C-alpha cells in the first residue's frame, strides 16, 4: 500500500526464494531462524499441528 | 502461540512500465513475437527475438528497442540512457 | 488531416487527448483507493473522466436509484 | 445474497465554472437570453442566442463569447484559447 501510494509506478511482485526471518520460539525463549522457506510450514503447524506432506 | 514471528527481511523486486500485455514500441505483447517477426517461424534461422531488459526496468522485444536505437537513444518511457541489463524474460 | 484539413479532424485528436485524460484519472483513483478504501464498496472500480462538449450529449443525465455498493464507490470517487 | 456486484465501470463527466445560475460574461443565467437580447422575442429573426461550449468546459451565451472574441480570445475563466466544442445546452 505504501509503495503504491507514495512511489506509484512500480509493481511489488511477491516471491519466497530470498531473505530470512527470526522466529521467536518458546525453559526459555530461544529465537529461531527461517530463510523464507520454512515460514509457511511452521505457520501451518502453529494453526494446527499433526500435519503431513 | 508456540511460534511467533518477530523479524522479517523480504526483498521486494519492482518493475517499471514493462507492460506484460503490450511491448510499448510495437504493441503486440511482452512475448509472442513482434511486428518484425509476426509468424513464430517466418524463417527463424537461429538468431533470436526475446525480451530486452533495460537498467530503467523497462522491457521490449530485443529487436524493437535495437531498431528504436536507430531512431533515438534514451529509453522511450524516460530520459535515461537505455542499457541492456538482460536478455529474455 | 491529409484530406479535409486541420478543421473538424483536430476535433478527433482532442477526443483522443480526452481518452488519455480518462485512463490516467482512472489509474490515479485506483491508486487512491489504496490510501482511502474506507468502505468495501470499492472492490473493483473502473471510473472514466470525460468532458461535456468533447463527447456527444449521452442524454439528460438520468437520476434513477443506484445500487449501494456502487453508491459507496461513487461517494468515494466524488 | 443472490447477486453481488464485483466490477463497475461508470464514466464520470465533469464541468468547469459553467455557472448554471450565471453566464460569467454578462451575468444573467446559463440560459434565459443575455444582456444583448433581454426580451425573449426582441425581433428574434431566426439567428439564435443559446449557449456556447468551450474545450476548457466553460459555458457562456453564444452571443456573449462571440462579442468577447473581439475584446480578447483566451477564455476569460482561464488562459486557454477559447474553442467552440458545442452549441446549445
Ligand atoms: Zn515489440
Ligand atoms: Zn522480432
Ligand atoms: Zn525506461
Ligand atoms: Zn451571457
Ligand atoms: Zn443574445
Ligand atoms: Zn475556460
Amino acid at each position: 500500500r505504501f509503495y503504491l501510494a507514495k512511489h506509484s509506478g512500480r509493481q511489488l511482485t511477491l516471491q519466497h526464494h530470498m531473505g530470512s526471518a527470526d522466529l521467536n520460539a518458546t525453559t526459555r525463549k530461544h529465537i529461531l531462524q527461517v530463510s523464507t522457506f520454512q515460514m509457511t510450514i511452521l505457520m501451518l503447524f502453529n494453526n494446527r499441528e499433526k500435519y503431513t506432506f | 502461540k508456540r511460534f511467533e514471528v518477530k523479524k522479517w527481511n523480504a526483498v521486494a523486486l519492482w518493475a517499471w512500465d514493462i507492460v506484460v500485455d503490450n511491448c510499448a514500441i510495437c504493441r503486440n505483447h511482452i512475448m509472442d513475437l513482434c511486428i518484425e517477426c509476426q509468424a513464430n517461424q517466418a524463417s527463424a534461422t537461429s538468431e533470436e527475438c526475446t525480451v530486452a531488459w533495460g537498467v530503467c526496468n523497462h522491457a521490449f522485444h530485443f529487436h524493437c528497442i535495437s531498431r528504436w536505437l536507430k531512431t533515438r537513444q534514451v529509453c522511450p518511457l524516460d530520459n535515461r540512457e537505455w542499457e541492456f541489463q538482460k536478455y529474455g524474460h | 488531416k491529409t484530406e479535409c484539413g486541420c478543421q473538424f479532424t483536430s476535433k478527433l485528436e482532442g477526443m483522443f487527448r480526452d481518452m488519455s485524460i480518462s485512463n490516467t484519472t482512472m489509474d490515479e483513483f485506483r491508486q487512491h483507493l489504496q490510501a482511502t478504501g474506507v468502505s468495501l464498496g470499492g472492490v473493483d472500480l473502473t471510473v472514466r473522466v470525460l468532458t461535456t462538449g468533447y463527447w456527444p450529449t449521452q442524454s439528460a443525465t438520468p437520476k434513477c436509484n443506484i445500487p449501494p455498493a456502487p453508491r459507496h464507490a461513487f461517494e468515494i470517487f466524488r
